[PDB]
RNA sequence: GCUUGACUGCGAGCGUGACGGCGCGAGCAGGUGCGAAAGCAGGUCAUAGUGAUCCGGUGGUUCUGAAUGGAAGGGCCAUC
RNA sequence: UGAGCCUUGAUGGAAGUGUGGACGCCAGUCUGCAUGGCUUUAAUGUUUGAUGUUCUAACGUUGACCCGUAAUCCGGGUUGCGGACAGUGUCUGGUGGGUAGUUUGACUGGGGCGGUCU
RNA sequence: GUUUAUUAAAAACACAGCACUGUGCAAACACGAAAGUGGACGUAUACGGUGUGACGCCUGCCCGGUGCCGGAAGGUUAAUU
RNA sequence: UUUUGUAUAAUGGGUCAGCGACUUAUAUUCUGUAGCAAGGUUAACCGAAUAGGGGAGCCGAAGGGAAACCGAGUCUUAACUGGGCGUUAAGUUGCAGGGUAUAGACCCGAAACCCGGUGAUCUAGCCAUGGGCAGGUUGAAGGUUGGGUAACACUAACUGGAGGACCGAACCGACUAAUGUUGAAAAAUUAGCGGAUGACUUGUGGCUGGGGGUGAAAGGCCAAUCAAACCGGGAGAUAGCU
RNA sequence: AGGGUGACAGCCCCGUACACAAAAAUGCACAUGCUGUGAGCUCGAUGAGUAGGGCGGGACACGUGGUAUCCUGUCUGAAUA
RNA sequence: UAAGGUGAUAUGAACCGUUAUAACCGGCGAUUUCCGAAUGGGGAAACCCAGUGUGUUUCGACACACUAUCAUUAACUGAAUCCAUAGGUUAAUGAGGCGAACCGGGGGAACUGAAACAUCUAAGUACCCCGAGGAAAAGAAAUCAACCGAGAUUCCCCCAG
């Protein structure tokens, strides 16, 4: 499980950073409870299009 | 009914096979739990009852993907 | 005393078994020991001292080797 | 807390009035504390496994409550108690006449016992 | 009291009594691949299992064997790696 | 019929009629017979349908060697004076038959094993709800009261009315004998006999179903059967026996 | 062809060969209407908890064998012309 | 179609009919009690008991029709929890059961053979279970071949015991 991040969240956090995170702590707390994000690809863009349309 | 309700596994047929080789019919059944799955598309909590494997099916399609079958194949969720 | 004939390949022609098989055999080829030589030696005076087939192991051998070259595995000789 | 890497103090702006730890060639000198015109060493940040607490958010509830619902089922919800234990799938070692399928020779002055079986 | 309905009614079973043993309750145990249920709407003065078999006087020694109970060293030891 | 042997006092058959057991298919070989002959012959299918077409193919004219391979030879071995197997006999396809192979394979016969149904109207145990026990005894606790004690104890009458208590009918059982035993009866009759307010007895309905039930435990009972029920099925199980 | 008729029938009867038939309801064919329905071209896109793997089984004539291929209960998990 | 007719054991009775409404055959329709999927509820099948809307110069009561379950859809409603969801009522479609074999799938024996027996066999047979058609299933290559080339599935004959 990888996911990215949305709020800080400790320990690997960072607003949208990528971290590669145990199956369980996600599908079952950082999402249904809105802090991370499948890593879907599909997303790895979605959110990298703001590593770009923004931080250049 | 052992069956999940994702993937579609249900118990299946086999032998047992001793040194000896002996056939002996036993069963093999899914790795099923049952999980309360949140959706927030729908702001609730659906539950179905999942293998381990269904669950893999659903951290990857996404759980609003396989909820979309069963209600496309009549399933209750 | 000197030795490795307790040799390898074979074998006219006999025995004895329902059969699987066992047994005796001079002689031919290569190569060897003993003996001056003629010559003797393919274990032990003879007759007991043993276990088929499968499967598998070990050595040797391109005989085989599923497109081709190889390889795996199979065969063949030895042996467990 | 076992082990690796990054590093800042060890092997590979002077002299004097003053300090903890020590394989110190057996009798050193240091390694630091104050001042005064790629390989043998200590803690951080770590990465990586082990052990331990506690948390809650999977999961258990054969506590209480709300509703569906005039309902000793069920479902949802709230709350409390537990809690990543328990349990269950797959694999695995043990136990397992509870259950199962079977085996348990022939000869023989009947059979068995004894004996015998090339 | 019970029993072999149809060759056995007994000295067999059962019994109150006794002992051992298990069970903290979602009990053990039992029917059941499960859900559900008996135990029990009971809760260790209860529930199960096993033996003994009113009562009196009593029930000695043995723990090697087999069974069972306990044992946070060591040896040996599965999947996995 | 079976046997070394059977008048045999060993088997079978009361008798007559009808029925009743070596078959069929496909392979494979041999014999007979027919055709063609170093060749014989087609399968499916086509079809102008018992013709004709179709020669895929099969068998045979060449073996030896594990094989590569060689080839009337070849293999054995370095090679054999040699050895083994071969070269010197005509096949093939129908048709009838004799054997075999697979099939129930000559016919009939098990005790059983497996699957799926049907059965607690008999019986076992339990649940619910209802019914029944003539007559006659014994006379527990407790109570009253007198006697009695310092008070209790204790004691006598009475009163009371326990009990898997007694005797004994109905009811429930079934210890002995006799009869019966092609019965009156597939378990009884008759004389005796145990229980008879209880762990009693009994009506109605309900629950438990086969490796399962139920069992105060005999392997007892589960519809005249039970060391594994009945029915249908696997099924023509298998039978080196008769 | 066959059947029947007082015994065995081409010519007695019913048939057979042969040639004929439907107001109706239907079957199949075509031709047409209706509702649909999408046709052709150019530029694209090209099936992930998947293939593969560990374990346990199962299927392939193939009984784990030296054992390819296939399905998958369990743990995992690619490339992308 | 017709000069004969009202099926049969099975006569008789009383009748019908002869040129087109006797009968007879066939097409299409009417009617079609109760039980039975059985469907208003129940139930020991062929019986018991309703509710709702209707209807009667005699508008008590007794006739007629609707009212099962489930699924899809819609409309109206509508909780814990305010929105929502759940739930509830209604309406329209549909299903339901029966029955040869053949077919696809879920599960799946034993006797038996191996002259015992466990791997192996019998056999994926019998049997049970679900599903469907007129057929089912399968099907247009991540197939085979083998350096030439084939060109989906199904079926038959050889290959070959």
């Amino acid at each position: 499980m990888q996911v990215i991040l949305l709020d800080k969240v400790a320990n690997l956090g960072s607003l949208g950073d990528q971290v590669n995170v145990k199956a369980g702590y996600a599908r079952n707390f950082l999402v249904p409870q809105g802090k991370a994000v499948p890593a879907t690809k599909k997303n790895i863009e979605f959110f990298e299009a703001r590593r770009a349309e923004l931080e250049a | 009914s052992r069956v999940c309700q994702v993937t579609g596994k249900r118990p299946v047929t086999g032998n047992n096979r001793s040194h000896a080789l002996n056939a002996t019919k036993r069963r093999f059944l899914p790795n099923l739990h049952s999980h309360r799955f949140w959706v927030e598309s729908e702001k609730r909590f659906v539950t179905l009852r999942v293998s381990a494997k269904g669950m893999r099916v659903i951290d990857k399609k996404g759980i609003d993907t396989v909820l979309a079958e069963l209600r496309a194949r009549g399933e209750k969720y």
